[PDB]
């Protein structure tokens, strides 16, 4: 639902790159160039950022249980 | 339900010996070293160091089961030598090699950070 | 002893005793949720 | 948490249970230290003829190295294996998706270059 | 019958990785060093969580697992701390553990990013790597107005054999014989394969001529750090840990030999 912390394969930290990745994408980067800007050179970490679906943004459309 | 704790690969159970030496009766001057809570990391280096000893006739290791956490190292030496002595010398040589490698890596790091 | 519940619609903390119809006092909604316990549950971050 | 006996499947009828789990130092690794998340047996391919599994693995390697999403729509003459291989050879990889792997236990190279790459797996 | 005299040559040293070469050592020694990089170099990581309040959309184990994988600077503290197995204290003490606290509440209308910057420690030396004084902070959870996350973690000493969260590496590239001179690989079509970055061959030549008398020497390493330890600290701690494994093994060996 949320960006993983580490890359499943190598263990590189990708948790701090989702927001930067999105900011680069709205900056008219291609996904490949964006992944290059964040330093994801192994195709495992590129897999992590490139195949992520941010479902938490949809789960935050529901009001919480307590106000 | 059946997951062993992850520390069981590294930690010795109470009353369980780290290493056990058993005389191999098939051939003379051979021993089996059953080392608990170790894996290929030490087995491979100990075997390969023992292979550098010309007085060692056989040096092999196996992890009998990956789900279990022991290794067995079989060492056969020449009659004038001993498998226990060979194993001891192999560990001593590995320790000296790693000490030298560590000191040289420290020197290389110092050179790289300085210039 | 109080067993305070939360409303599914108005999210109001309200106390309800046993043998009482399950009704929120602020909006009358019929579905209530218990609050998180105070007991100490521990997680190994694994 | 997935464990020995849990059933997993690709999108090509290739189902199987977890036989064993090895740590990252016990798994085989490429020259750049990438270990496989999953290792499946080559004997599951030939009788089954799930060549879509292999083409998907190769296309996925290209997609991950290129920063795109591969187009695996069934009947598409603009996408065949030779194009995907030519694309993969541009990213410094063997064009057919093979790599030299090293034995995780001993560190020696495996004589047979292994076919490795991203494939979409499912936990059942 | 005696030890190797390995030499070392570091070809790149940054804060993110160390690229070096070990020559005149056995392949087993090189691979055991590589394995210890991943599995027997201790670091500090969150291994105990107590959720006092979590109104977020991720359940408690999700948050706990996610906190465990945040790297914590472990450089000088990991050698000093003890394993909780070895500590003579109760569940915890400052000699075997580091206390973290996290307390965030989304009151404002925009989504609140609970990141690793919100992990407040009692020890200034052991902090989240991203929080260390660029790279953004690791995202623990996104909160909506009215959602709240309050927890209390304890970080422990461990290594990658127990859990990958105690693995300090973000990839260990290991290679040897870049030109296939030992023929430990057999390319069906050697011309089809790209050249290693460490290759010394003219482009017409696909692989080196076969060396019948050759042995694996000159192992190339690229140890990338997740952040907890410096890459050179990972290598030094790996060598020290392997040497202490061998020393303990020799001690137990001596007891077994003399007891017979
Ligand atoms: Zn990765
Ligand atoms: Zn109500
Ligand atoms: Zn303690």
């Amino acid at each position: 639902m949320i960006i993983p912390v580490r890359c499943f394969t190598c263990g590189k930290i990708v948790g701090n790159k989702w927001e930067a990745y999105l900011g680069l994408l709205q900056a008219e980067y291609t996904e490949g160039d964006a992944l290059d800007a964040l330093g994801l050179k192994r195709y495992c970490c590129r897999r992590m950022l490139l195949a992520h679906v941010d479902l938490i943004e949809k789960l935050l459309n529901y009001a919480p249980l307590e106000k | 339900m059946n997951a062993p704790p992850a520390f069981e690969s590294f930690l010795l159970f109470e009353g369980e010996k780290k290493i056990t030496i058993n005389k191999d009766t098939k051939v003379p001057n051979a021993c089996l070293f059953t080392i608990n809570k170790e894996d290929h990391t030490l087995g491979n280096i100990i075997k390969s160091q023992l292979l550098k000893d010309p007085q060692v006739l056989f040096a092999g290791y196996k992890v009998p089961h990956p789900l279990e956490h022991k290794i067995i190292i079989r060492v056969q030496t020449t009659p004038d030598y001993s498998p226990q002595e060979a194993f001891t010398n192999a560990i001593t040589d590995l320790i000296s090699e790693l000490s030298l490698l560590e000191e040289r890596f420290r020197v290389a790091i110092k050179d790289k950070q300085e210039g | 002893q109080p067993m305070i519940y939360i409303c599914g619609e108005c999210h109001t903390e309200n106390e309800i005793k046993s043998r009482d119809p399950i009704r929120c006092r602020e909006c009358g909604y019929r579905i209530m949720y218990k609050k998180r316990t105070k007991r100490l549950v521990v997680f190994d971050a694994r | 948490i997935p464990q020995i006996g849990d059933k997993f499947a690709s999108r090509h009828g290739q189902k199987g249970t977890c036989g064993i789990q090895y740590r990252q130092e016990d798994m085989p690794f490429t020259c750049e230290g990438i270990t496989p998340d999953i290792i499946i047996n080559p004997h599951a391919i030939p009788s089954r003829m799930t060549i879509g599994h292999l083409i998907e693995c190769l296309q996925g390697k290209v997609s991950a190295n290129k920063g795109e999403i591969g187009d695996a729509t069934p009947f598409n003459d603009a996408v065949n294996v030779q194009k995907i291989s030519n694309l993969l050879s541009d990213y410094g990889y063997h064009l057919r998706g093979n790599e030299v792997l090293y034995n995780g236990f001993t560190g020696r190279k495996i004589t047979s270059q292994i076919f490795i790459g991203p494939t979409y797996y499912q936990r059942l | 019958p005696y030890a190797n005299q390995p030499t070392v040559r570091i070809t790149e040293l940054t804060d993110e990785n160390v690229k070096f070469i070990i020559e005149n050592t056995d392949l087993a020694v090189a691979n055991s060093i590589r394995r210890v990089f991943i599995a027997e170099v201790p670091i500090i990581a969150i291994d105990w969580v107590q959720i006092d309040a979590n109104s977020s959309v991720l359940h408690d184990e999700f948050i706990a697992h996610r906190l465990g994988l945040i790297p914590l600077t472990s450089d000088d503290i990991v050698d000093k701390l003890q394993y909780s197995r070895d500590c003579t204290c109760e569940e915890f003490c400052p000699e075997c553990s580091v206390e973290f606290t996290l307390d965030v509440r989304c009151n404002e209308d925009q989504t609140r990013h609970v990141t690793s910057r919100d992990l407040i420690s009692n020890s200034p030396r052991v902090i989240p790597v991203t929080s260390r004084n660029e790279q953004d902070d690791i995202l623990i959870v996104k909160l909506r107005k009215g959602q709240e996350l309050r927890l209390r973690a304890y970080a422990k000493k461990g290594f990658g054999k127990e859990h990958a969260k105690w693995n300090p590496t973000a990839g260990v590239a290991f290679e040897y014989d870049p030109d296939n001179a030992l023929r430990h690989t057999v390319y069906p079509k050697p011309e089809e394969w790209p050249k290693s970055e460490y290759s010394e061959l003219d482009e017409d030549e696909s692989q080196a001529p076969y060396d019948p008398n050759g042995k694996p020497e000159r192992f190339y390493y690229n140890v990338e750090s997740c952040g907890s330890l410096r890459p050179e600290t990972i290598v030094l701690s790996a060598l020290s840990g392997l040497k202490k494994k061998l020393s303990d093994l020799q001690t137990q060996l001596s007891h077994e030999i003399q007891s017979d």
